[PDB]
């Protein structure tokens, strides 16, 4: 019944399609297809690059008609007369423009401050909205104020002729919310998350590792407003001012690298960095240095009061008898952060289950202490 | 009748469509790579072939199965999308085997039945009950560490495990993660993570490692950087990602105390399974099934011979028998006797002791 | 070293007199050279020493 249907289809978009490409065909034409994950009613006229793929390149200049811009081992042959119109734009090569090389050829569009080919995660929007608030606390009140509130009321920074921040810095322990914090503001901010491994841009050859850097930085400039996460920064973070003894240059020269794209001619833009490190110790006068970094966001000890706003969030989920009260435990209970408070609840339910009733009971609390106390001692 | 109806266009059509198609599937068919995805119609491909031309999709295959970097069908003079290629390599990534539902059962092994709860409880159980998490809301332990002198019952219970819970199990040796080349380790994590993903719902084994051992108080060192440029990737999975069942973890080390409370981390592992040493009885019943499988005669004396014993695990148990069997093989009779469990406990103990006694603390 | 993760693990034992009268003679039969020589005197000439 099905089957009848689904060949009618194939059928009506082949007749179609082929008239179009007997068309496409004359004259020849770009890279070779089509893919559609955007709209048809925006298209685009400028694509991006950093060398120029050619193909035919048809068009209009009065000292040749048809000039073309190439790097390529075989065919890097360029214009008969230095500067004059080549590619017509993206025509007859999809980023057919200028080559990053230099052979006095013609620029429409630049080989520098582009998407171009990469290798990233950006990752859309998340769902998270608070979860350890409580001594996670500070962290949000002022994470709020450098990352949404310039993109929120721009102008209102103007008047007053003050520039906000481009970079803070995260520290203390990841999965403590530390982590989660900044998914959090990602979700909130609204403006394109995008996660780089510091430890995967690490190469087994030299120069690419620096070619990264740069890479990310002119897709960065493009889109304006976004915020690069950059995920424990201490493998090309400092430790390091020893200068090389053995390929302790390579990941050095990656580091002096992205100083200069911040310390340089660019300016900050729209863009925002979020920082991860361990102990901020470890990382170089450099990196602190002011001119990038200027607020380093921290984590703490949570107070009483926190705690309870933590194990609040997880008594929804979880079936309870409110007739007992958790912070008089907890102030028994070892000091310790948001992590541990959220695992002993956790631990809690399972008794309940082997127990074979259905709610909460003060029994299960007294439980948890004992085996959480031993954990973090192995 | 209604049917009928359909059908007296629809032959012809259906033959048309066909024909149409054989058109473009005309030989040779070129494999190309498309390199990126261009979404405002367009994209780029690298052509090893000369010409390329920018052509509509067929209705058959369509972008939504078109990935970045993937293999694609080209002809060799009007460069055209006549399908995907179908013909994709071996998974690359470190020692892997992938096995559903291994032969072993956990009923051989006996008198160890504490430790057997715990694993059943947090992997096996939310497998069988929905609703018992949904009552509580929360997610049964992402991961667990069983330690141990090396596998005795560590590496039984797990092939165990594998069986009773019905999902793809996938074992990983983690030694051979570490590489001395710089690109190679950090690729195989994340490659080991990809595999991960796809094969879900899956058990991860992972077989100790030196590389967990160190962390110091320096995030990276000057030293052999790449253990722990790769240990954090793992950290970095982990506290990015939390899995009720998607991935389950079976962590697995020598020492447990060794590893790092960073590796730990507290709401995804929360279990720490420890085997007791050799206790006296359960020699005995570890015992009896082995000897169940071989020849036994009535001039054993099985107590005997586990009174005899001290401080010795289900491995060498199950070794002496083995020994013992061989001897017997050698004399071409299938009776044992109690000589040969004698010789056969005597190797054993000679080899493991040179050293000098603690005891006596009455 | 762990216990099975073994199976046997066997002597190899260094080389001795008789031995060595044995491998001279296997040798010997790749080349030609004269018949009434006592080789059995050549080995004890010998010391300890590799095959």
């Amino acid at each position: 019944i099905k089957q009848v249907e689904d060949d009618i289809q194939q059928l009506l978009k082949k007749i179609n399609e082929l008239t179009g490409i007997k068309e496409s065909d004359t004259g020849l034409a770009p890279p070779a297809l089509w893919d559609l994950a955007a709209d048809k009613q925006t298209l685009q006229s400028e694509q991006p690059l950093q060398v120029a793929r050619c193909t035919k390149i048809i068009n209009a200049d009065s000292e040749d008609p048809k000039y073309i811009i190439n790097v390529k081992q075989f065919a890097k042959f360029v214009v008969d007369l230095s500067d004059q119109v080549a590619p017509t734009d993206i025509e007859e090569g999809m980023r057919v423009g200028v080559d990053r090389n230099k052979y006095q050829i013609h620029i429409p569009l630049p080989p520098k401050i582009d998407p171009t080919v990469t290798m990233m995660q950006v990752e859309e929007k998340p769902d998270v909205t608070y979860s350890d608030v409580g001594g996670c606390k500070e962290q949000i009140e002022k994470l709020r104020e450098v990352v949404e509130t310039p993109l929120l009321h721009p102008e209102r920074f103007v008047n007053l002729g003050i520039e906000p921040p481009k970079g803070v810095l995260l520290f203390g322990p990841p999965g403590t919310g530390k982590t989660l914090c900044a998914r959090a503001v990602a979700n909130r901010t609204d403006a394109c998350f995008i996660r780089v491994i510091g430890s995967e841009l690490v190469q087994k050859y030299v120069g690419e590792g620096a070619r990264m850097v740069r890479e990310l930085f002119e897709m960065a400039r493009t889109k304006k407003a976004c915020l690069i996460f950059f995920d424990e920064i201490d493998a090309i973070g400092g430790a390091r001012f020893d200068d090389g003894a053995g390929g302790d240059n390579e990941v050095q020269r990656t580091m002096l690298e992205l100083i200069n794209q911040l310390d340089g001619f660019d300016p900050r833009g729209n863009i925002k960095v979020l920082m991860a490190t361990n102990r901020p110790d470890t990382l170089d006068p450099a990196l602190m240095r002011p001119g990038r970094l200027d607020r380093k966001i921290e984590f703490s000890l949570p107070d009483l009061e926190g705690r309870t706003h933590i194990f609040k969030i997880h008594a929804r989920s979880m079936s309870v008898e409110r007739d007992i009260r958790f912070e008089l435990l907890a102030r028994l209970c070892p000091n310790s952060t948001g992590a541990e408070i959220r695992s002993v609840c956790t631990e809690a339910g399972m008794f309940a289950i082997r127990a074979r009733r259905k709610i909460a009971t003060e029994k299960d609390f007294l439980e948890a202490v004992n085996k959480v106390i031993k954990s973090y001692a192995k | 009748i209604r049917n009928q109806e359909q059908m007296k266009p629809l032959e012809e059509k259906q033959e048309e469509e066909r024909s149409k198609v054989d058109d473009l599937r005309g030989t040779p068919m070129s494999v190309g790579t498309l390199e990126e995805i261009i979404d405002d119609n367009h994209a780029i491909v690298s052509t090893s072939v000369g010409s390329e031309h920018y052509v509509s999709i067929l209705s058959f295959v369509d972008k939504d199965l078109l990935e970045p970097g993937c293999s694609v069908l080209l002809n060799h003079k009007v460069h055209a999308v006549i399908g995907v290629l179908m013909d994709d390599t071996d998974p690359l990534v470190t020692v892997m085997k992938v096995e559903k539902a291994p032969q072993e059962t956990y009923a051989d092994i006996g008198g160890l039945d504490n430790q057997i709860q715990e694993i059943k409880e947090s992997v096996e159980l939310p497998l069988t009950h929905p609703e018992y998490y949904e009552e509580m809301g929360i997610k049964p332990p992402k991961g667990v560490i069983l330690y141990g002198p090396p596998g005795t019952g560590k590496t039984l219970l797990a092939k165990a495990v594998a069986n009773q819970t019905s999902a793809t199990f996938l074992r990983v040796v983690g030694s051979e993660l570490i590489q001395k080349y710089l690109g190679d380790g950090p690729k195989l994590v994340r490659e080991l993570f990809r595999v991960a993903e796809e094969h879900a719902p899956s058990i991860v084994f992972i077989d100790e490692i030196d590389a967990i051992g160190t962390k110091r108080y320096d995030s990276n060192s000057g030293g052999e950087r790449e253990i722990q440029r790769t240990m954090l990737e793992l950290l970095n999975q982990l506290d990015g990602f939390d899995s009720r069942g998607d991935v389950k973890v079976i962590m697995a080390t020598n020492r447990i105390e060794t590893l790092d409370p960073a590796l730990i981390r507290p709401g995804r592992i929360d279990r720490k399974i420890e085997f007791p040493l050799p206790d006296e009885k359960t020699k005995k019943r570890i015992f009896q099934i082995h000897t169940s499988r071989m020849t036994l005669a009535d001039d054993v004396t099985l107590d005997d011979l586990i009174m005899a014993k001290d401080d010795l695990s289900g491995a060498d148990i199950k070794a002496i028998c083995t020994e013992a069997g061989l001897m017997a093989l050698r004399e071409r009779r299938m009776k044992v006797t109690n000589e040969d469990f004698k010789k056969s406990k005597e190797n054993v103990l000679y080899k493991k002791q040179e050293g000098t006694p603690e005891g006596l603390y009455l | 070293l762990r216990p099975g993760r073994i199976d046997r693990k066997i002597e190899f034992p260094p080389p001795n007199e008789e031995a060595r009268l044995d491998i001279l003679k296997i040798h010997s039969r790749k080349m030609n050279l004269t018949r009434g020589i006592n080789l059995r005197k050549i080995a004890e000439l010998m010391p300890g020493a590799s095959g």
